[PDB]
């Protein structure tokens, strides 16, 4: 015997909701580093220093992170494009995102 | 056809069968050393073929570098062959003894070896070979301080051959090992982590054979003693019989869980090495990923990496929570007191120390009869099986049959006291 | 509760040394039903 | 249904030339796998580092190119990361770390380019199986 | 600064969790140096006794807060931290933490064997001192907050396998069954909270070794993504801090 | 009884498992769709045609499923008390392509919600490691419309609802139960040809041991006797 | 291999080590030509 | 071949649970406990001194009383086991009791699984373990390992349905 404004907040799982601004596009503040691989040369470094300088407001914003080097800015550019922005997921977030995601092997 | 059994008596026989078998035990001692510096190849992870005694003998630091497989070829050839002739050398007296001619009648012979049911002639053979155990593992002792060094796997950087100085011989040390409890990483035997306790631990036994070995010599079972043993010939093979069982579990276990005289690195990695060495190469793979290992949360609310240990310590955490008190030259550098430091982690993290993890961490001892490497469902692309699962196993195995010997042959013996013969 | 760890250690050994003593037992030894060597 | 010439006719180089393998060869390249590899890259996956693989289309992303064989054989020689900054030579086996990774002080340049023949042919066989171990997961 | 306790004696009777003690000397002596330069701070953390206030007959309570039997042995206690210390535009001291420690206790409360596992937060702390520099024992301060997220991560599989990132979606075992009641359940959520903790030190000395106190923290309990809700906490204890920059 | 013959007709005994492993309802269903269709009606129009009976005999609960031990095992403490419509659900994409359910095996006790397309292609799925999804349902934005029996004649998005008749799709046709009437717990049930069966076959192979026991014991009097 | 000189052996010395197995083959080969007993 | 059968039936099936199953896996082991038990008392007991040799391989059709005592084994299990119905021609019929009357249960707990009529669930567990998340036993956690056999085996094991399973959607705990 219930209503529709407690039901409807329950009714809704944090993951399976964001499964419209991410799936086309790797998100910028929240994704396993692994997902940086997909991508040519954008592994290793980058993906270190755009996880640890996180949260972005826009997704251009990543060109700002300090020490960076001229190369660094010249391939985020072409991949900017892949990228994308959303709020912060406590979920995803508070569990070490870079490895805690099933080392599928 | 209990032939073995109508032997039972006539000694002159058992001396050709007992040294006809023990002609066996030596010729295996070559046909096996031998083979396997046949097969054996040279920088390649001993355990990573399949040998056993060459590593027995490399453990004896008889040819080696800091960890390094061998320098020295040869050194295997001679115990090779020694062994291999040593079994020619009793195979003729085995089968000569055995088909010769009988004992017990020769007068100066019955002087200098006796029979059964005779307390004081029994306990006088006993006592002799109490001499030669004295010796043997005093020479032992010899062959680690005076002589060609020991393999050492501890401090430092890698351990090669070291000859000891001053072995431990304090009085209490020795027999403490004895009065610790058999659980939790704690087994008497195996606790030992410093090579000098062990050459400490053999000296105090050749003294306490040799002075036994007289002591019997000498002296005739007391009346306690004789109330409560029997004296029959099948009787005194279910003391030695049920002597060897306990025995076999020990070394098995001794075998699984490494004290410095089974170096891991000639054997292998213990069962929970890797496992500890799973989790530590994941500290450092994600460490590079810039992962905080302090605040890491898993899934259960237990840090991926590090917990506690119910004292309080910090050990990796995972499955791998059950092997904190795992200790080897790696993981140590890190240790310190409260358990793993948090600061030389991060900090100061050498890398040679992942390659060992990951080698380790990447030959388990997992395996099955195929010799598939890893978990039961890999592909068979891999060949591997522990040396120490291959020791464990088999003599184990052996160590159960046997008690199952302790049982018939005891038994048997109070048929021959009054029982069924 | 160290109270208990030492009660019980008491009778653990107690018990033990009725088996042990209850062996070598000059009085009982190794008699059977087929012959008595005393 | 044979192992063909097509089958082996693998690229050599960024470019576009091909070389194509015998039947001698592509067998060495297992026995070698085996033998340095395997156990720690069984069926052409990482197991310590199970989000980086060896199949072809995921070399090709690679710092520098390697989804030939010019390329692989460059990092047996010498390790290069998924972006090429950092030498892992201290890491991974390499003809340049022979003194620390002894299974690999006897190897030999005919034995790379096999070894690379077997990495490269495999995929064609096994398909997606190689890959994250499919049949394996 | 040399005396060493090694690992192998300590592994014995659990001294870990008892955070190192500071005795005699009661010297709250440490510097306006300050004022002239920097300073960090290593600090280990550890606790007394926790305590669960539940009680549910409403409208008529003031304080309820029972004390509590540690099932979860010798865990408690270890907090291992590193953070840095900084003087505000009024002179106050305050607090920034760099590897973040946790742990995970469970408590059987009394009255119904209930059992109740809170996660021991210290993490994202922040940190207080009243007025001045010009003295630190004498007058003992150093408040601020927590963050304390759950329990459980998105990965964790309850018994019927259901949660946020994995798990199913629904009872299996009743497939035609009404998806209202157990709704609940069948869909987690991940909380994440207020934190309150208070210092007071009792013992300063030397220049190196420079606090130790009485601890007292307040958190909530674990709801399990979408059960029972949270009963309150209450944590106090002890706790040992070293410092020194130049 | 359990494969059916002119004695063990329909709506005497219930369905088969013979004709749910052969769609052999779908198949009857669907040449009364296209019959219709192809006369000039609307797919709406042509469903809410196919008598309604014909459709239930189409839901899976109607297949004897599951229970060794359910004691009152009526199908109504299962389902509940079937009253519902024909509803056929048709599951479209973004882009307008027909998406097709793959149905539930008798064999299972629990299947994988997991949609086709025409050809045998994967559309959507409902991921476990939401991870690494890459064919969720809201990835690929899915949609259920109802040209069903009266019941429900109308259309759907939101990605919870869509989804949970995803799974009541497996079970064929979807219905509505009075499930409060019994305290019905949800739980598939038996009908009574299992029943019939499973009593009877048991019985049968108890009285093997019963032609041969009192057989034997007949022509061995005096060895009886020993 | 690392015999370096006897090299020709591996032959005698590969079949070598079975041998005290086929010491318990005998042995009932022995019983056979004795009736058993 | 069988192996797999064995497998097959314990993720569809969970045939363990039924207690027709159960009972078979009473009377098999049974027979082997009477088997180990009757040889070994008889051997044991036999008469001594009827060969002085003492080994045993004799007996003659006169040899009405046969090698052992039941009277000896009556009071050993007596006071050991605490029971011992001592009349031969019982021990004997008993035994054919046990493990035949325990595989016509087996078969008949199958004549149920061929109508897939099986003993697969505890309605009054899987309610609770519903609306309750923080409870768990060991029905449940092999609930879990079915599930498993069943995803992962059943698309390679059954070819006619052709089933496709996209890597996410298997089920999985974490890591492995
Ligand atoms: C300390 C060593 C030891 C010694 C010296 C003896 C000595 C004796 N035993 Mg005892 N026994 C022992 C250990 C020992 N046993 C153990 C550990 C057990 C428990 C298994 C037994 C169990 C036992 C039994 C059950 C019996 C004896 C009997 C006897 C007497 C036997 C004469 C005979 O007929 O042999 C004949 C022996 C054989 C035909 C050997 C069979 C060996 C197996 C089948 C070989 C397996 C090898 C396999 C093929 C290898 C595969 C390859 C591998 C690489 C994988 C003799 C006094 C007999 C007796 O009456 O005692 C007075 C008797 O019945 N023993
Ligand atoms: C562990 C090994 C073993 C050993 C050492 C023995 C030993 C013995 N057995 Mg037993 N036996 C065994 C296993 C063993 N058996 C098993 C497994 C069974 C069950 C199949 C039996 C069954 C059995 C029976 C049934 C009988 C014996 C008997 C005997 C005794 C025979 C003495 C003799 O002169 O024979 C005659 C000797 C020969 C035919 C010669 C064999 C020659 C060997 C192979 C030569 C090897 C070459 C040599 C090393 C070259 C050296 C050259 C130099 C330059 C180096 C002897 C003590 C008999 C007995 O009554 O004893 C009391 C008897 O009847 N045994
Ligand atoms: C006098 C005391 C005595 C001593 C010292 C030994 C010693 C030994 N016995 Mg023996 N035994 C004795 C009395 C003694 N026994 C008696 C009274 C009996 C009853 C008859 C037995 C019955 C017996 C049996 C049934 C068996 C043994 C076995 C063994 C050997 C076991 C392995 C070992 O411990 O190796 C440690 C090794 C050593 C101590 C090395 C000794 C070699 C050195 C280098 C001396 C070489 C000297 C040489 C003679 C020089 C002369 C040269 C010439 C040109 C002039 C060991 C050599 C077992 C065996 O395997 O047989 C060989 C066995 O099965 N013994
Ligand atoms: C387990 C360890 C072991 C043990 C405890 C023994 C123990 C023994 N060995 Mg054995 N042995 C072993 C291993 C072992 N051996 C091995 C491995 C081999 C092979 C290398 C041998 C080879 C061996 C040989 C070759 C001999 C022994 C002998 C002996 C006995 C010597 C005692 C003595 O005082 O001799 C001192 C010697 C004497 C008093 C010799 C007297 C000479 C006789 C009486 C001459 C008869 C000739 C006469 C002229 C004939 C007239 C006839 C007419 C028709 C014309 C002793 C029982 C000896 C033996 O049994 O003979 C007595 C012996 O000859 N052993
Ligand atoms: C007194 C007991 C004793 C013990 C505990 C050890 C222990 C060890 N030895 Mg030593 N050894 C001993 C006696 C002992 N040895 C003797 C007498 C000799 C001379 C024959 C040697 C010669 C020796 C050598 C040559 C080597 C070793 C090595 C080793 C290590 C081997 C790893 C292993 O597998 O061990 C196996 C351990 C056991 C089987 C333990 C048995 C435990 C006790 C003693 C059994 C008690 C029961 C027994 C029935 C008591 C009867 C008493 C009576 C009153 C009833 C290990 C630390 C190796 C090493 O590398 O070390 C430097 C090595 O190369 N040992
Ligand atoms: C080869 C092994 C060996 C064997 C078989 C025997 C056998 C015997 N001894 Mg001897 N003894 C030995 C070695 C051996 N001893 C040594 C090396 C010494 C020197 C310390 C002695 C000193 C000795 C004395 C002083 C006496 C005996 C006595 C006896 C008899 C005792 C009766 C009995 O067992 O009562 C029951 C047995 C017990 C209550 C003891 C159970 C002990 C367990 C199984 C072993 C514990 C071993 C130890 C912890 C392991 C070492 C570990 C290492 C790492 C340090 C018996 C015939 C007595 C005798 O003959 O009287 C005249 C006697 O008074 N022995
Ligand atoms: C190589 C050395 C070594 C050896 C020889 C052993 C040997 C043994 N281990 Mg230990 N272990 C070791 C290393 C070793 N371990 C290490 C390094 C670890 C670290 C993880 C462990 C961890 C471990 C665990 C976790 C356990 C064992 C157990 C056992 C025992 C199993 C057999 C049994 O059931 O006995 C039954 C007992 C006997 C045969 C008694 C022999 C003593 C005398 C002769 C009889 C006394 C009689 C009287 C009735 C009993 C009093 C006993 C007393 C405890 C109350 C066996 C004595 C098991 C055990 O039962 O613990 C003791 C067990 O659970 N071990
Ligand atoms: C031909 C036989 C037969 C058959 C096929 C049915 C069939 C049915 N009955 Mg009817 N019933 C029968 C005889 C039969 N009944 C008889 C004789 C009576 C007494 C008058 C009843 C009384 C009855 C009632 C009161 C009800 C039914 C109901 C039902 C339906 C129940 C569905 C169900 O879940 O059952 C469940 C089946 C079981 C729980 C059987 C489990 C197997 C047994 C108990 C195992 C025994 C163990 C083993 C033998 C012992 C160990 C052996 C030893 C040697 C080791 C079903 C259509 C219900 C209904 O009508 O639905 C609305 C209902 O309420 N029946
Ligand atoms: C209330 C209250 C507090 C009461 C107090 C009770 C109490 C203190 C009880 C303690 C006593 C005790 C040790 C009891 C054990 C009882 C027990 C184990 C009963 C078994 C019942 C049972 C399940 C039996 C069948 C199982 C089975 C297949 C057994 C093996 C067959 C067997 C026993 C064969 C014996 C046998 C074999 C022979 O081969 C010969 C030849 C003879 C002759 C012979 O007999
Ligand atoms: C069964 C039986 C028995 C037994 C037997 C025995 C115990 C035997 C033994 C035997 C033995 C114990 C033997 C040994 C042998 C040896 C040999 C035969 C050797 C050889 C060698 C050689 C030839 C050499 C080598 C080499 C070298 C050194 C160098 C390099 C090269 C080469 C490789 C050439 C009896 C009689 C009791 C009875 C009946 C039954």
């Amino acid at each position: 015997a219930a209503t529709a404004s407690t039901e409807e907040e329950l009714v809704n799982v944090v993951d399976e909701k964001l499964g419209t601004a991410y799936g086309e596009k790797i998100d910028l503040n929240n994704t396993n580093i692994a997902a940086f691989i997909q991508y040519r040369g954008l592994y290793p470094t980058l993906a270190k220093l755009i996880v640890k300088n996180a949260p972005y407001e826009s997704v251009e914003d990543v060109l700002n992170i300090p020490g960076l080097t001229e190369r660094q800015k010249q391939i985020l550019r072409e991949n900017l494009e892949h990228f994308t922005v959303t709020e912060v997921e406590t979920a995803l977030v508070e569990g070490g995102d870079r490895y805690n995601n099933g080392l599928y092997k | 056809w209990a032939g073995n059994a109508r032997l039972i008596n006539l000694s002159g026989k058992l001396l050709g069968a007992h040294v006809a078998h023990a002609g066996l035990i030596v010729f295996w001692a070559g046909a096996m050393t031998l083979f396997e510096l046949a097969h054996f190849i040279p920088e390649k992870p001993m355990y990573e073929q399949g040998l056993i005694l060459i590593p027995h003998i490399a453990t004896l630091g008889w040819g080696v570098g800091p960890g390094g497989e061998v320098v020295d070829t040869f050194p295997f050839f001679v115990v090779g062959v020694v062994h291999l002739i040593s079994s020619a050398v009793l195979g003729f007296g085995g089968v000569y003894h055995a088909i010769r001619g009988p004992e017990t009648l020769e007068e100066y012979s019955s002087f200098f070896g006796y029979d059964w049911k005779d307390k004081n002639k029994m306990t006088t053979i006993l006592g002799f070979h109490l001499i030669v155990l004295g010796i043997g593992a005093l020479l032992l002792v010899a062959k680690a301080m005076f002589f060609g060094g020991l393999y050492d796997t501890w401090a430092p950087g890698g351990g090669d051959v070291r000859v000891i100085t001053n072995p431990t011989l304090d009085p209490r040390v020795i027999f403490g090992y004895l009065l610790k409890s058999p659980f939790g990483g704690e087994g008497w035997i195996v606790s030992v982590n410093n090579l000098e306790d062990v050459v400490g631990g053999h000296i105090w036994i050749g003294l306490i054979c040799i002075a036994g070995g007289i002591w019997h010599i000498l002296t005739t079972p007391f009346g306690w003693a004789r109330r409560a043993f029997i004296w029959s010939g099948e009787a005194y093979l279910s003391y030695s019989l049920g002597a060897l069982s306990m025995m076999g579990f020990i070394a098995t276990c001794f075998v699984w869980f490494n004290n410095t005289v089974y170096p891991s690195e000639f054997y292998g990695p213990t069962g929970p090495e890797a496992s500890q060495a799973q989790a530590m190469t994941f500290l450092i793979r994600d460490q590079k990923l810039g992962a905080n290992v302090g605040s890491a949360q898993g899934p259960t609310g237990l840090g991926k990496y590090l917990m506690r240990s119910p004292t309080g310590e910090i050990i990796f955490g995972g499955e791998t929570m059950r092997f904190w008190d795992f200790r080897g030259p790696w993981l140590e550098p890190l240790r310190g007191p409260n358990g793993l430091d948090l600061n030389k982690i991060k900090n100061d993290i050498q890398p040679w120390q992942e390659r060992r993890a990951a080698e380790y961490m990447t030959h388990a001892p997992l395996g099955s009869l195929n010799s598939v490497g890893g978990v039961a469902t890999e592909i068979n692309s891999v060949n591997f099986v522990s040396p120490r699962s291959w020791l464990a196993t088999s003599h184990f195995v052996l160590a159960f049959f046997f008690l199952v010997g302790h049982l018939w042959h005891a038994g048997r013996a109070r048929a021959a006291a009054a029982g069924f013969e | 509760m160290e109270t208990l760890k030492i009660t019980v250690y008491i009778v653990v050994t107690f018990f033990v040394l009725l088996f042990v003593f209850g062996f070598l037992s000059g009085d009982p030894a190794r008699n059977p039903k087929r012959k008595d060597l005393e | 249904a044979e192992l063909t010439p097509e089958v082996l006719t693998v690229p050599l180089n960024s470019e576009g030339k091909t070389i194509t393998l015998t039947e001698k060869q592509y067998l060495e390249g297992k026995r070698l796998f085996q033998y340095a590899c395997a156990s720690c890259h069984v069926g052409g996956i990482t197991k310590t580092n199970p989000s980086l693989d060896l199949r072809t289309e995921t070399l090709a992303l690679a710092t520098p190119p390697r989804d030939n064989i010019e390329g692989l054989v460059d990092y047996m020689k010498n390790p290069t990361t998924y972006d090429g900054e950092q030498e892992i030579a201290e890491v991974h086996p390499s003809l340049r770390s022979a003194d620390i990774f002894p299974k690999m002080r006897n190897l030999t340049e005919k034995d790379l380019v096999a070894i690379a023949g077997h990495i490269l042919v495999e995929p064609k066989i096994l398909g997606d199986k190689w890959g994250g171990g499919k049949v394996y997961y | 600064a040399k005396q060493t306790l090694t690992y192998d004696d300590i592994v014995g009777t659990g001294l870990a969790n008892k955070c190192p003690t500071l005795d005699d000397t009661a010297r709250g002596a440490y510097p306006i140096d300050s004022s002239q330069t920097y300073r960090i701070a290593r600090l280990c953390l550890q606790p007394t006794t926790f305590l669960v206030k539940e009680e549910p007959k409403n409208k008529r309570q003031e304080a309820e807060f029972v004390p509590t039997k540690l099932v979860t042995r010798e865990t408690t206690s270890l907090d291992q931290i590193q953070g840095e210390l900084k003087v505000n535009s009024d002179g106050s001291l305050t607090f920034v933490e760099e590897d973040g420690i946790d742990f995970q206790p469970v408590t059987v409360q009394m009255a119904g064997g209930e059992r109740i596992p809170l996660l021991f937060t210290v993490k994202n702390l922040v940190a207080s001192t009243q007025p001045n520099v010009t003295s630190i024992t004498t007058s003992t301060d150093f408040k601020g907050e927590f963050n304390v997220p759950s329990y459980r991560t998105a990965n964790f599989l309850d018994p019927k396998g259901r949660g946020l990132a994995s798990g199913y979606d629904s009872a299996i075992a009743l497939p035609q069954a009404k998806e209202e009641e157990l709704a609940r359940a069948n869909v987690k959520r991940f909380s994440l909270t207020k934190g309150q903790i208070s210092l007071n030190v009792a013992k300063v000395d030397g220049r190196t070794g420079e606090i130790a106190g009485t601890f007292e923290s307040e958190q909530l309990s674990d709801d399990d993504m979408g059960a029972h809700e949270p009963h309150e906490v209450k944590i106090q204890g002890v706790f040992y801090a070293s410092i020194e920059p130049a | 009884m359990w494969y059916g013959s002119a004695t063990t007709p329909i709506e005497l005994f219930g369905p088969t498992r013979y004709q749910w492993d052969s769609s052999y309802f779908q198949q009857e269903i669907n040449r009364r769709v296209q019959a219709s269709l192809a006369s000039g009606a609307t797919l709406e129009e042509a469903w809410s045609a196919i008598p309604e009976k014909l459709a239930f005999y189409d839901y899976i609960g109607n297949n004897p499923a599951k229970g060794g031990l359910f004691r009152t095992g009526p199908m109504n403490k299962g389902d509940g008390i079937a009253q519902a419509w024909k509803g056929h659900a048709v599951f479209r994409n973004k882009e307008g392509e027909e998406l097709f359910v793959r149905r539930m095996p008798a064999f299972f006790e629990s299947f994988p919600v997991i949609l086709t397309d025409k050809n045998g292609v994967v559309k959507a799925d409902i991921p476990f490691r939401r991870a690494e999804s890459k064919y969720s349902f809201e990835q690929q934005g899915v949609t259920v419309s109802f040209y069903g029996g009266e019941l429900n004649g109308q259309t759907f998005t939101d990605p919870p609802t869509v989804k949970s008749y995803a799974r009541k799709a497996i079970f064929g046709e979807i219905f509505e139960f009075d499930t409060e009437t019994l305290n019905s717990d949800g739980i598939f049930r038996t009908s009574p040809r299992g029943w019939f069966t499973f009593a009877h076959a048991v019985f049968a192979l108890l009285f093997f041991f019963g032609h041969i026991w009192h057989g034997a014991r007949t022509l061995f009097r005096d060895v009886f006797s020993g | 291999k690392l015999p370096e000189a006897y090299a020709i052996f591996d032959p005698l010395v590969d079949v070598l080590p079975v041998i005290p197995v086929l010491f318990l083959a005998l042995a009932f080969v022995w019983q056979a030509a004795v009736g058993f007993r | 071949a069988i192996f797999r059968f064995l497998l097959f039936f314990q993720g569809f099936h969970n045939w363990t649970l039924n207690p027709f199953h159960m009972m078979g896996v009473a009377g098999v082991l049974g027979g082997a406990l009477l088997c180990a038990i009757h040889g070994a008392t008889v051997e044991n007991t036999l008469f001594q001194d009827g060969e002085g040799a003492s080994t045993f391989r004799a007996f003659n059709p006169t040899q009405a009383e046969e090698t052992y005592s039941m009277v000896t084994a009556n009071r050993f299990w007596s006071q050991i086991f605490g029971i011992a119905f001592s009349n031969k021609r019982w021990l004997h019929f008993f035994m054919l009791f046990v493990p035949v009357t325990g595989l016509w249960m087996s078969a008949i707990g199958v004549v149920g699984l061929a109508l897939n009529l099986r003993s697969y669930d505890f309605i009054s567990q899987e309610i609770r373990a519903a609306e309750d998340p923080e409870f768990e036993t060991f029905y449940t956690k092999n609930l879990l390992l079915n599930e498993g056999i069943r995803a992962w085996m059943a698309p390679q094991d059954q070819p006619h349905e052709n089933f496709v399973f996209p890597e996410e959607v298997l089920p999985r705990g974490n890591a492995l």
